[PDB]
């Protein structure tokens, strides 16, 4: 506002408590991570193929 | 108002007294002239108190607390 002939702003504390859980979920994945796996077949030579 | 103000100070000059009816036309007139001149200062704030994050204090505005005095551009204080 103009407060008297100024432009004093007003205070904007920001006090983050969104992110505990989000970070949380992160490091769980980040604690297990996960890739592709091939499983072989009922055939004589899929689990060379596979490997 | 600053006639109804002068002749309540004149009248005990000539030895009169000032009936009621007088007197309430002066106060309406002097509180008709006070209302025209009113001030509000509307008080600043403190001098130490914190800027939040909100304000972007990195970037958008250099310093990170209140002023408490009129910013310039030369005279600097």
């Amino acid at each position: 506002t103009k407060l008297d002939e100024q432009f004093e702003k007003y205070p904007k504390f920001e006090i983050n408590k969104v992110a505990t859980e989000l970070n949380r979920i992160i490091a769980e994945y980040r604690n297990n991570r996960i890739t592709v796996k091939f499983r072989p077949g009922d055939r004589e030579a899929s689990e060379e193929l596979a490997n | 108002a600053v006639g109804y103000q002068l002749l309540l100070r004149m009248l005990s000059d000539y030895s009169l007294e000032p009936t009621p009816q007088v007197l309430s036309n002066a106060q309406r007139s002097y509180d008709a002239l006070m209302t025209d001149t009113l001030v509000v200062p509307s008080m600043r704030r403190r001098g130490d108190f914190p800027v939040g994050q909100g304000n972007k204090y990195d970037v958008f505005t250099s310093d990170r607390y209140y002023p408490g005095d009129l910013p310039l551009i030369d005279g600097d204080i």
